[PDB]
């Protein structure tokens, strides 16, 4: 099902709320040990991981270097080794088991650093950093390659995207998106990299566009109904779900669904409560 | 509130 961990509405949240569009409604599960927003969700071996973020509370604002797994049979969280640095507004992209932690911020410092960690040695090792410092970065994996998409460098919000070549441990700039997007929702559907919504420094976005690898072009697809940045995103059996986010005024509970074969974005259902900055994955 | 995430400073 579609799980969402963390988020923010007045303070960082511990929530965990699996959803099933074939079930129709939601389900509440084990709370995160430490509240988190600006985190990323990913599944490795059915094991739902929660990476980086921060706890923005009435008594603090602690950037999280933590990594935490939730076995969905046992319903219990478990602390795994911590990253080299805290990463608020992180991106992550699963790659043959090993988890990739991308960019993010710690205080004033916008990372270009990247580090990996797999469920075996439970260690973090720094790899080549990105060409760009990126927080609010969207991350995707296509043909066993890692794409970092959009984000914010401290001063400029980005339309650029860059690709990590593991066998060479270097980053290469690719064709930029048509739109500057920080805090967008980025995922692979079919074999295109999708990039939905985000913020360009003036306005939240409802536009969506997708990247075709063979032609290296970013085609503009159907836009969503409600502009949103800091949204969750995931693909559930060949369709796209965006959950929550911020539109400059409101913390959204709206969940829209994109149907590719018709190119239409419909609002299937909403969340139990509006929130931004969640981690989303599927297992 | 953060223009992008809405979170407080």
């Amino acid at each position: 099902l579609i799980y969402t961990a963390g988020g923010y509405f007045r303070q960082s949240l511990s929530y965990l709320e699996a959803y099933n569009p074939s079930d129709g409604t939601w389900l509440r599960l084990a709370d995160l040990q430490v509240p988190r927003s600006g985190l990323a969700g990913c599944v490795v071996g059915g094991l739902l991981y929660a990476v980086g973020g921060r706890n923005n509370s009435p008594d603090g604002n602690t950037d999280s270097s933590a990594l935490d797994c939730y076995n969905p049979m046992t319903n219990q969280w478990s602390p795994c080794a911590p990253m080299s640095v805290p990463r608020n507004r992180i991106g992550v992209g699963v790659i043959d088991g090993h988890i990739y932690a991308v960019g993010g911020s710690h205080g004033c410092i916008h990372h270009n650093s990247v580090e990996r960690y797999e469920p075996e040695r439970d260690e973090w090792h720094l790899v080549a950093p990105m060409l760009t410092r990126r927080i609010g970065v969207g991350v995707a994996v296509l043909n066993r390659l890692l794409y970092a998409v959009g984000g914010f460098d401290g001063t400029n919000r980005l339309n650029s995207a860059e690709c990590y070549y593991p066998e060479r441990n270097e980053w290469r700039m690719i064709t930029a998106m048509n739109t500057i997007r920080s805090g967008a929702g980025v995922c692979v559907l079919h074999n295109c990299i999708y990039a939905a919504g985000g913020y360009d420094g003036q306005d939240q976005l409802n536009s969506v566009e997708r990247y075709d690898v063979a032609t290296a072009t970013w085609t503009f697809v159907a836009p969503m109904k409600h502009r949103r940045s800091a949204l969750g995103i995931t693909v559930h059996q060949g369709r796209i779900y965006v959950l929550g986010g911020y539109d400059g005024h409101t913390f959204l509970d709206s969940v829209e669904c994109y149907d590719p074969d018709t190119d239409t974005w419909s609002e299937v259902t909403r969340m139990t409560s509006g929130r931004s900055g969640v981690g989303v994955a599927v297992t | 509130a953060d223009e992008e995430t809405g979170e407080a400073a």
